[PDB]
DNA sequence: ACGTGCATAGTCATTCATGA
DNA sequence: TCATGAATGACTATGCACGT
């Protein structure tokens, strides 16, 4: 029996547990915003062919399948992860598509896993664009049996546009939504004033970046705040929900509320009303109730008495209720597998380089295949040269190893090359087949041309974020939801 | 008569609605815990209550009547009607003129039916004798237009004569996403289940009624009876022509 | 709103759902021996590959792929099922390769869907034995995108070896396990004796069957019971464990039980005796120990007092325990879509029909396929033998249509066969290659007439099922566990 | 000698030897593997106490509310020794205290969970050694012949399966070598084989040599202070690695 | 009254950091 | 004290038929 020193042991084991939940657990990758459990998610239910071009499949096969290559923790958690990614009040914009009751704003929980459905959302589809063509690192899963992606190409800025919220170890991250369309804008000033400094950068993304923009609409009031958040990485943002004062023919003015502040939950507000109401500390309230439907969204009318003034109420509640709240943002990521704060012009910067690199990537590996397939097709055009003498070598060989040997020794040949003259059918013998050959070799010499210039070219480079970028944001951008007011 | 709503001495799973007169007022009986989330969220919560059983029901008629009334599921129901059962049965203090019973299209929905029927039959009958009872057809299928509106259908007949009049119109359908399928209300969302079952200017509701007393007595006795051999006789003698009992 | 009379609702719902739980929940199949669940776990498992020629599968995989494609119904229930198809005391000869914890004989639970593995055994592998070769009939599923088996091929008497056990409505099965050698002389008798009547069919097939073999061993007791279950499809069958007196330095005696007899739960056995003992009912005890491991198997040990008689002690723990149960057979199976309680030539017969159509149909399958096969051939050869033809014609063709209607014409060929020439590699013209598909259709014209042969000839057929059986009885059949004694 | 159950948490698989010196306590975590624990056991010598979930923090959490926790009862209850100034190590039931938990990370978690618990209400175990860590397995090399081989690193892995190769042995590509990634994974016949059998388990003895030392880094990584750990994980996790060296 | 096996898921308690 | 969100599943009750 070996021995060891409890400080030894204390200091190893919490060390090693800190640093996994803050690395790989608890906090977004600032590349495409996404924790571990997410991008496992996504990827699992991608590769299994979840997509929107396919009718949702049970919840069940996404989870078992994210369980059994890539997640190696429970089924109920994890499903809660991907219930949560399909509520339009929790993600500004849903990475899945969900069939079946997912819940409500309020305490009505999920249905089980049995009950639903889902599958990927056509953002998410953006998330996961070429994923395969080499744009990302990959390395094996838990067990060695699978490749897994170390971060998703991410063709939006998901990180800023859902945000993300987790409480590590030391630390925790609170990064609030923000509309899509603000900030693509901000993107395309990255992308042309690349060589701004910070001082510069920071100024023309917070003039783009007009604020947070919450799924659950509301109010922005003031703008010190969201000031603070994006050149500190720190700050309180002011939340309010709407209100619409409204009058009866008999004289008895109503406060009827149609929205409320990000994560404030329906039930447990009209119940802390409620509760306030009942043990006397909001007076002037006469009675409480919840016109909600599914038809109408949220409407809670709280008529007032005769003897009260409706503003003095509304303040009482902006005081005593959620109804005024407060966003603590914390702008924490992990960058380069370290933690860290980061201004909005960190955040906009770090992701634009994200991009670039992928679209390098990207080009690198069609241009690989590219080459190929022209090396190929440069055998078949020989092959078609000299069409006569191909056939009649085949057919005196004893195996088709004499075949091939004899084609290199014929037409200048590879073993590739001649391998691929092997396999080519009948089929492509005839006229236009021929042709189409021919043809194929010039398309692709030409599309070797087209990638060779990108790779040469840093302005095209930036040129082809912006345009696929803004192709995204035009199908899949929607209007501003949260509302930015003075003092 | 008027009778007040819980809100913030009735069952914690009811979900009661607002209007405080039982004439103007419904109770949905739903099965599973998802189905009557659902049902809480897209009803019409001034008229419509919702009320969640859990498993299937306790049999009454084979069940002794202590064991019955300790079951959770069997007090939410006799609670949540306000009624008492049998000689203490005071049809004044019923809360709700409408208690629509809403289950499952499938096998096991039909049986939470007549172990829920049975319930009412033996311990609340002039529920039953005053047309206070109600059974809800669930949809079947979802039809999903390119361009226009999705229809229901609460049969496979129904899915065939709209699919074939819709195409004949002109209409198109996706063969992948196509026609939804339901197996269950648990798989339906809020605005579904209004669409089909809960808006009473849509909704498919079969009224229960009881004509001949001491015949629905003796079938009752049959089917949910201690006596197997009785049971098992009466099905193969019948189950045989269930197909022509409305032809 | 429509009317519905109470009598009409009660009458057809009751009905609907008692017919389902008979024909599809709670009873067997004749054929396979298999309910609905069942059958649909193992053909998910199948189809998705989890098979004993690769590495344990995460069983949240199978129960999400069952789920998904064919059982409509909860995770939780689904995964019991799998987990009962696992353990070696539940199912005589097992249908599920399980890895990690499945619980014990006693109150010990199964771990979580999460912590656990699963995947077919080379039995279960007999079960699926050639599905795919229209062995057996096909439906779709709960919603049409996908088809299921009817019924398995069921390549070895699997109700009779594993028995069943269901509480349906109006009545319910209780079949027990029996020994796969046993089985199989059964089987092959019935073969031989194609001809022979019921009478002396169950004389024959009762005199190889000895008895129940159940997996947990034990005792049978008695041969009137198991008589009564063959010939009535009825009968109880008395079981006992195996007690072994033990004597003790001092000079004190003990009983060490090393086994119990079939479903007996081992924790439920000890406190059952525990509490009987404290109740003044079984005397004569002096201390109850469990002195079990993974290593001796059971073995709980009972002291008795020096004033006591082990035999008399024994012959009580057999009255007020279930060390002596009895087994209740009620030999109950869907025949066509009907329940029937049959006698054991029935059971045999039933299955031996089952088989012949398996291997007919096969044949049925490969003589179609053969011909086909043959027919492309016959189609290729053709081509070849004016080789310098159809090349030169496919060459002066301007499309791939014009070739194929040229192909027809040129040497008589079907759309089919001159598709065929079409799709042909350029290997394929290779002097080697050309020779291969001559011999290949001498090969195949030579398979044709042994299957017409063997669908000519039931005397083959039968051949065929006793020759396939055997060769799994000599692989996979064992040595019998439980013990047949006399009163 | 002490009476076993055949007054004590209901969670128990206590042993059957009347003897402390003799008997021993693996606190497993999981019901899975408590359960496979429960069976692969020596039920003479071994007990088994299942505990669930991530258990309290003793050095955030207040006195009254760990008293409530069901898991800590179940622990000071099988103990048998009361905690703090009420701790009286002659009841002490278990005279082996052997911590079983997974080797990913919330094992090691629940291990640091455990020894501030034992640390800060019944510290005289640590002293005496009686506390103890069981090493789960991590890797077992199935070979087609042999025997199979335990790995409990991936550097002994690398080294057993270089060695059999050598000798001549051989594995499947498919099946291979089974990776652990929980104890909740193991059956009963594993875990003997690797965490319970006295003469092939890989335990190792806690030792506490500077009181007042441990006493502040125990405050520091487990207290309510959260920048005294931000600042010392951000220290000293650069050189974790570098501990043993 | 208990076991059997296929059918009909919410509730319960902690770590962890931060602000009410 | 409570919410957040990924991490670490056993217990609870009916139907149905049958035998002790
Ligand atoms: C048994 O421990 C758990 C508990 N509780 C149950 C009551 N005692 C406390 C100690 C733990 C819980 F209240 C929820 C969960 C869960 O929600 C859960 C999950 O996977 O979602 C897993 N576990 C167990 C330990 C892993 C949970
Ligand atoms: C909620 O109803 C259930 C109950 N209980 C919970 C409380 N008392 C009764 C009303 C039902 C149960 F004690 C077990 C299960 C289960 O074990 C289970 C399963 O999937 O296995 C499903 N359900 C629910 C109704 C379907 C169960
Ligand atoms: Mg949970
Ligand atoms: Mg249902
Ligand atoms: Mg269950
Ligand atoms: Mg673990």
């Amino acid at each position: 029996i070996e021995p060891v020193d409890i400080e030894q042991e204390m200091q190893r084991s919490y060390i090693d547990y800190a640093m996994s939940v803050i690395v790989g657990r608890a906090l977004p990758e600032v590349r495409d915003g996404l924790k571990p459990v997410h991008r496992r998610v996504l990827y699992a239910m991608f590769d299994s062919g979840f997509r929107p071009d396919r009718s949702h499949a049970k919840s069940a096969r996404s989870v078992a399948e994210t369980m059994g290559n890539y997640h190696p923790h429970g089924d109920s958690s994890i499903y809660d992860s991907l219930v949560r990614m399909a509520q339009p009040w929790s993600l500004r914009y849903p990475l899945v598509d969900g069939q079946g009751n997912f819940g409500s704003p309020g305490n009505d929980p999920p249905a089980a896993m049995r009950y639903t459905e889902a599958r990927l959302t056509p953002l998410a589809m953006e998330m996961l664009r070429e994923i395969d063509e080499e744009t990302v690192d990959f390395i094996p899963n838990y067990d060695g049996r699978v490749q897994e992606p170390t971060v998703l190409p991410s063709r939006f800025p998901n990180l800023l546009a859902n945000g993300s919220g987790g409480i590590a170890v030391g630390m925790a991250t609170n990064i609030p939504p923000h509309n899509l369309r603000e900030l693509a804008d901000a993107v395309f000033w990255a992308l042309e004033n690349h060589d701004a400094d910070e001082e510069e950068t920071l100024a023309a993304v917070m003039g783009r970046v007009k604020g947070p923009d919450f799924p659950t609409a509301g109010l922005i009031v003031g703008s010190q705040g969201t000031a603070d958040a994006y050149k500190t990485g720190r700050g309180s943002i002011r939340m309010r929900g709407v209100v619409e004062v409204e009058e009866d023919s008999r004289g008895r003015t109503s406060l009827v509320i149609t929205e409320l502040p990000y994560q404030v939950n329906h039930d447990n507000f009209i119940t802390s009303i409620a509760e306030q109401v009942r043990d006397g500390k909001l007076a002037g309230i006469s009675n409480i109730e919840d016109q909600s439907s599914d038809r109408v969204g949220l409407r809670i009318v709280i008529e007032i008495k005769r003897d009260a003034v409706a503003k003095v109420v509304i303040n009482n509640l902006y005081k005593h209720t959620q109804l005024q709240t407060s966003f603590g943002a914390n702008m924490l990521a992990i960058v380069d597998g370290v933690p860290r704060t980061l201004r909005l012009d960190q955040l906009i910067r770090y992701y634009v380089d994200h991009q670039l690199d992928v679209i390098v990537r990207r080009t690198t590996y069609r241009l690989r295949k590219a080459n190929e397939r022209a090396h190929i097709l440069r055998g078949l055009v020989k092959a078609l040269d000299a069409l006569d003498e191909v056939i009649a070598l085949i057919r005196a060989s004893e195996t088709v190893d004499i075949a091939r040997a004899g084609l290199i020794e014929l037409l200048d040949i590879d073993e590739i090359q001649a391998q691929a003259i092997l396999d080519m059918q009948l089929r492509r013998l005839a006229a236009l087949e021929r042709q189409r050959i021919i043809d194929d070799l010039a398309k692709i010499e030409a599309e070797i041309a087209d990638l060779e210039d990108i790779l040469a070219k840093p302005e095209r480079q930036r040129g082809i974020v912006r345009d696929e970028l803004a192709e995204i944001v035009d199908r899949h951008g929607d209007d501003r939801r949260t509302r930015i007011i003075a003092i | 008569n008027a009778l007040v709503r819980r809100k913030s001495g009735l069952p914690g799973k009811l979900a009661d609605c607002r209007s405080t007169d039982p004439r103007k007022s419904e109770l949905y009986v739903v099965e599973g815990d998802s189905a009557g989330g659902s049902a809480k969220s897209g009803r019409d919560s001034m008229f419509q209550a919702i009320l969640p059983l859990r498993g299937k029901i306790i049999n009454v008629e084979k069940a002794r009547i202590d064991r019955v009334l300790k079951n959770t599921e069997v007090q939410a129901i006799i609670t949540a009607l306000g009624t008492g059962i049998h000689d203490e049965f005071d049809i004044g203090k019923l809360r709700y003129h409408k208690i629509v019973l809403m289950a499952d299209a499938d096998v096991d929905g039909q049986h939470i039916s007549t172990l829920l029927l049975t319930l009412l039959f033996r311990f609340m009958r002039p529920l039953i004798e005053n047309g206070h009872v109600f059974l809800a057809q669930p949809p079947l299928y979802k039809l999903k237009w390119q361009r226009s509106d999705p229809e229901f259908a609460y049969s496979d007949r129904e899915r065939d004569g709209l699919l074939e009049a819709g195409l004949k119109a002109g209409k198109k359908i996706n063969k992948e996403d196509g026609i939804q399928r339901y197996k269950g209300l648990g798989e339906m969302d809020a605005k579904e289940l209004w669409e089909t079952t809960m808006d009473p200017s849509v909704r498919v509701l079969r009224q229960v009624t009881l004509d001949d007393a001491a015949a629905a007595d003796e079938l009752f006795s049959i089917l949910m009876g201690e006596d197997v051999d009785a049971r098992r006789s009466f099905i193969t003698r019948n189950a045989k022509d269930v197909r022509f009992l409305d032809v």
